[PDB]
């Protein structure tokens, strides 16, 4: 029964300069099966009003979606992607870097 | 604009 | 000639209920019921994907009720028959978008089953005045005062029927046309040549099959139970 | 040229905690325009994309009767599935359809599609002259025998050159300043040493549309596909998309590394240099 | 809205008849013909994919307009054998149920040079009893219906006998009264 563990990106959506509105993303693709978790955290903390797409998927049958809020950058904050997956034991945390 | 019928395996 | 329906006909009293079936094409997934008057387009009742109804129509009032339980075979029942009822019942199958009908259940609903009666038959010989002029020969056969109109009509000529030469009625005509529960009569004509005609050894039988009561159906009447039979009439050559 | 239009559709049986959920999306090249949710409130064919919003009343009413009725169908479907590999029906399993159309720069029928997959394996495709199936293993032959039967493709093919495409050309002009547009990617470099010895170059795509890219890097006009990384196109969240790829390098030998970016919405394919 | 066709058509033997069909919906994908005879159930004569301007098959030519929602069928060298109902089919929402015109009934004419007769036919079984045969008449005769109740008169029939290559239209009369003559019995039109 195909398993495929996700790819996890963790990005802005115009690039960060702290104070200004922008949009922090968690995109995962490439994943099987479906059911996937994904938090945004800002310093380890879950983020409370977090949108995300409708499940799809590309050509090769893997599915894909995106995980996003609004957030204003600073030069203290650190934002991370927590996913899990059944293709994972522990839950993988990515950081936001604004160099990527 | 979906189609009005679907095949069934 | 795949989908099979059972019974071909029915004859219920008002007010009694009915169960028809319908066996689908082996493997068909697809499965619908069609409701068809005398004149008419069929008319859609309900759709059956596998062993879910998926769409009925408003045709299909509280008394109606379909089940398909294991997909294979399907069954309609209707409660409390109405007079409005009776009707052809279809059904059809297919795989996909080919939908393959089969013969049908004939439905008539009747107030009392001692309205219904078996065919008289009579056969009339050809004119001499036909066969002076035309050297051809017709027979009429006569089937008079039968109720429902469920009669199949066929020609026997020495003991084998004949698919040439004959004209049948397309509708049975009512011997009052106006009225619901009238009784029927039909005519069919075989047209020989006169020399066939003339050979007393040659035998003409018609044959009227009749679709009446069940050998279960209640009976208290004094003249026969007017059941599914064969009732025939015969005539010879005549050397003229 | 070429426009596309998908639907993307998901089937996941959870036994135990009720009946299976469908998901179904509707793209237009790199653009959602509608979504199905059998578990969501609505149980309607939404809009997902502001453009589509000006389709009519009876647009929506269809829409939601062609999408729910797809519903039955793949939820049928995967019962079929269950027998035709011999599965219990403790087990969750996975159903993905697609299917759609393109048209040509002239607006013409170009290419058709209609695919499956079960638990994440092509099961069976209708192939591109759109006459005959792809079955990818043993079950998937039975469903193609039955199919070809039925002549299933050529009532597709009548969907796919009627419907479809007549759907896809009205989108097309109603959602015209959206769907109907080239946005070029905004390139630069990064550099980032790991080490005395080794540094990492990363080329950049951001904002480009449609979302179709190529990034590939060259070692002295010698195409590097060795301690290469290349992540996913990316969406920004705002109708258009990002990329980088990577290439891990020994100290002072940047100079001899050339990224190369192709996009619809470039004249010219870029070379770019490490040179600050 | 309904699937609209004309409920009645005639032609004459040997020539092209022509059944028109206007349906509901530009998107459905097929379009279908079924026959059906006095006795038989509905058969599946043939069909037609909306990405296609015409199908033969033998003596049979379907033609779809998709843009106007007309849909033909055209038969070549009409026999008496093609007298029957044709309904036009069209899929009805996304089952695939279909909804069905009401039907053309198909009457072919035979092209017979007319010899129109009334004869007396005599009860087989040793009665008094008799109908009137009218008989060999044109294709173009309306045999009109019978002022009395006590009088029945069937509809024009058309008899085949093949080892001669013989059509002739029939219609049959009879009465339970005793003033009923044969000479009397059928009103009838040359139209």
């Amino acid at each position: 029964m195909i398993q495929r563990t996700p790819k996890i990106q963790v990005y802005s959506r115009h690039p960060a300069e702290n104070g200004k509105s922008n949009f922090l993303n968690c995109y995962v693709s490439g994943f099987h099966p479906s059911d996937i978790e994904v938090d945004l955290l800002k310093n380890g903390e879950r983020i409370e009003k977090v949108e995300h797409s409708d499940l799809s998927f590309s050509k090769d049958w893997s599915f894909y979606l995106l995980y996003y809020t609004e957030f204003t950058p600073t030069e203290k904050d650190e934002y991370a992607c927590r996913v899990n997956h059944v293709t994972l034991s522990q839950p993988k945390i990515v950081k936001w870097d604004r160099d990527m | 604009q979906l189609p009005r019928l679907f095949p069934l395996l | 000639t795949g989908v099979s329906q059972d019974p071909r006909h029915k004859i219920t009293k008002r007010g009694q209920n009915v169960t028809f079936r319908c066996d689908p094409i082996s493997e068909h997934n697809r499965l619908y019921w069609y409701r068809q008057t005398l004149g008419q387009g069929p008319e859609f009742l309900t759709y059956f994907q596998n062993e879910a109804q998926l769409e009925k129509s408003r045709l299909l009032s509280d008394r109606f009720s379909a089940e398909r339980p294991k997909g294979s075979f399907s069954t309609l029942e209707i409660q409390r028959t109405e007079q409005g009822d009776s009707a052809m019942y279809l059904c059809a199958s297919s795989l996909h978008h080919e939908q393959y009908f089969g013969p049908g259940t004939r439905l008539t609903v009747t107030e009392d089953l001692k309205n219904v009666f078996p065919p008289e038959v009579a056969v009339f010989e050809p004119s001499e005045a036909e066969i002076s002029h035309t050297q051809k020969a017709t027979l009429v056969c006569l089937a008079t005062g039968f109720y429902p109109d469920h009669v199949e009509l066929s020609w026997w000529v020495n003991g084998k029927e004949v698919h040439s030469g004959v004209c049948t009625d397309p509708q049975p005509l009512k011997e009052q046309p106006a009225l619901n529960d009238s009784r029927y009569a039909l005519s069919s004509r075989l047209r020989v040549s006169a020399t066939f005609w003339q050979d007393p050894r040659n035998h003409f039988r018609c044959q009227v099959q009749f679709y009446g009561l069940s050998e279960n159906d209640e009976w208290t009447q004094d003249r026969a139970k007017p059941v599914t039979q064969i009732v025939s009439a015969e005539a010879w050559g005549r050397a003229d | 040229g070429s426009h596309s239009m998908r639907y993307f559709s998901t089937s996941v049986s959870r036994p135990g905690r009720g009946e299976p959920r469908f998901i179904a999306v509707g793209y237009v090249d790199d653009t959602q325009f509608v979504r199905f949710d059998s578990d969501a409130a609505s149980q309607r064919m939404e809009p997902r994309a502001p453009w589509i919003e000006q389709e009519g009343p009876e647009y929506w009413d269809e829409e939601t009767g062609k999408v729910k009725a797809h519903s039955q169908t793949d939820r049928e479907n995967l019962r079929i599935a269950l027998r035709y590999y011999n599965q219990s029906e403790a087990g969750s399993h996975t159903l993905q359809m697609m299917f759609g159309c393109d048209v040509g720069s002239d607006g013409r029928f170009l290419r058709g599609y209609h695919q499956y997959a079960y638990d994440g394996k092509d099961y069976i495709a209708l192939k591109e002259d759109l006459r005959s199936w792809t079955a990818a293993d043993m079950a998937a032959q039975i469903t193609k025998r039955k199919w070809e039967a039925a002549h299933v493709a050529e009532q597709q093919r009548a969907y796919l050159e009627g419907t479809c495409v007549d759907g896809l050309r009205r989108y097309l002009e109603n959602g015209k300043e959206t769907l109907q547009r080239t946005d070029p990617p905004k390139t630069h470099m990064t550099h980032h040493p790991i080490s005395d010895h080794e540094a990492t170059l990363r080329c950049w795509a951001l904002g480009f549309y449609p979302a179709e890219i190529t990034l590939t890097w060259q070692r002295d006009g010698e195409d590097q596909t060795q301690d290469t990384e290349l992540v996913e196109t990316r969406p920004a969240g705002d109708g258009t998309f990002q990329k980088w790829a990577a290439v891990v390098v020994p100290s002072g030998e940047e100079q001899r590394y050339t990224c190369h970016v192709q996009h619809e919405g470039l004249p010219k394919p870029l070379t770019l240099r490490w040179e600050p | 809205e309904d699937v609209e066709q004309s409920l009645f058509l005639s032609v004459r033997e040997g020539d092209s008849s022509v059944i028109n069909c206007t349906y509901t919906d530009s998107s459905s994908t097929y379009l279908y013909w079924y026959k059906q005879e006095p006795g038989a159930g509905l058969q599946l004569l043939t069909y037609i994919f909306s990405n296609m301007d015409m199908k033969q098959d033998q003596r049979l030519t379907v033609l779809l307009n998709k843009k106007d929602k007309h849909l033909s069928l055209r038969i070549a060298d009409t026999q008496t054998g093609d007298s029957a109902i044709y309904f036009c089919a069209e899929p009805s929402g996304n089952t695939g149920k279909l909804i069905f015109g009401q039907g053309t009934t198909l009457q072919v004419k035979p092209i017979q040079n007319p010899d129109p007769a009334v004869y007396q036919l005599r009860d087989s079984k040793s009665s008094d009893k008799s109908v009137c045969l009218f008989t060999d008449f044109d294709s173009q005769t309306n045999v009109s219906q019978s002022k009395d109740s006590d009088v029945y008169i069937t509809d024009k029939c058309v008899l085949d006998m093949r080892s001669m290559d013989f059509k002739s239209n029939s219609a049959v009369a009879w009465s339970n009264k005793s003033d009923f003559a044969c000479a009397n019995a059928f009103n009838n039109s040359i139209i």
